[PDB]
């Protein structure tokens, strides 16, 4: 029961560590909603064709049906105010995002 | 939201001669990376086919298929793919597909370059001509 | 032997033919790629004749 | 020491700055090539009489 998160041009592959790093200062307040959780968990989804990122907030059909759901490692932010680790570790496809 | 891991994995019985297309994909793995190498050659050689630690084949099919550069419309058509021989197919073409972009810009390079290579070579030919008609014969040829 | 060979030559075969159905795809795409290889290195705005 | 050391620090950050523009001028020049043999031998296939 979170918001969708904000991809923004960052392709994580199954089973291939990666990180993302969003310009926006709104992904930190999830980040900070989550940290009450005992099992910490952040879901990665994919972006259709021809982003963007108004649609995202307005509309949740551009994300694609299918998401990634994986436990976050350990923030740094070492330059940004938002960097977060992502992985591909259980695959899923919604039925319905909306 | 609602979730339900409907991660679906049929594979035969019969696990010998099945593997043997993950034997091409890994083959054409090492070319990818030893021909347009993109990131160390050694975690290739942690994650090998014939150390039998491969417990989820579907992660390593991925894993592999991660290194093509295709674009992300691409990986999301090959989970569409449910059959297993199909995504491998489909991961195998994004290998290949990339392969002959790469080895169109490598040939291209060192193409270019022999090339810059005959021009300066005939001017160092042309250069040593000139210096051995230079101090041998002093042509009159003025007025 | 003949079990291998009989296993490497389906995987070749099969494999030539998965690399023929790739070939199929046109040479337009690869002219492109290279397309896009004229654009990444030369960016700047349409500032030409 | 350290005052014929400020002097080397510094020929040596001039020397790598000046062979690295030499560098940049001529991978740029490179790529410039690949740029004009793309639009040559797969662009602009036409310009003859």
């Amino acid at each position: 029961h979170l918001p969708l998160i904000a991809i923004t041009r960052n392709p994580v592959f199954p089973r291939f560590i990666k990180i993302i790093e969003v310009k926006n200062k709104k992904l930190v307040e999830l980040l900070r909603r989550k940290v009450r959780l005992a099992q910490p968990y952040v879901g990665v989804f994919l972006k259709r064709d021809d982003s963007n990122e108004s649609d995202v907030v307005e509309s949740l059909d551009e994300i694609y049906h299918t998401g990634t759901f994986a436990q976050i490692h350990e923030m740094q932010d070492l330059g940004d105010k938002l960097r977060m680790i992502v992985m591909g570790h259980r695959r899923v496809h919604i039925s319905r995002q909306l | 939201m609602v979730e339900v891991e409907n991660v679906v994995h049929e594979d035969f019985q019969v696990t010998e001669e099945v593997k043997a297309l993950t034997a091409e994909i890994v083959k054409t793995i090492r070319d990818i990376i030893a021909l347009n190498p993109l990131y160390r050659e050694s975690v290739l050689q942690m994650m090998q086919a014939g150390q039998r630690v491969v417990d989820n084949p579907i992660y390593l099919s991925d894993m592999g298929a991660a290194l093509t550069g295709a674009e992300s419309h691409e990986l999301q058509d090959v989970l569409e793919e449910t059959n297993i021989p199909k995504r491998l197919y489909k991961a195998l073409s994004l290998l290949k597909k990339e392969f002959e972009l790469s080895k169109l810009q490598q040939r291209l390079g060192r193409e270019v370059e022999e090339k810059i290579k005959q021009t300066h070579r005939k001017y160092l030919l042309q250069e040593q001509l000139k210096i051995i008609k230079k101090e041998l014969g002093l042509e009159k040829d003025d007025k």
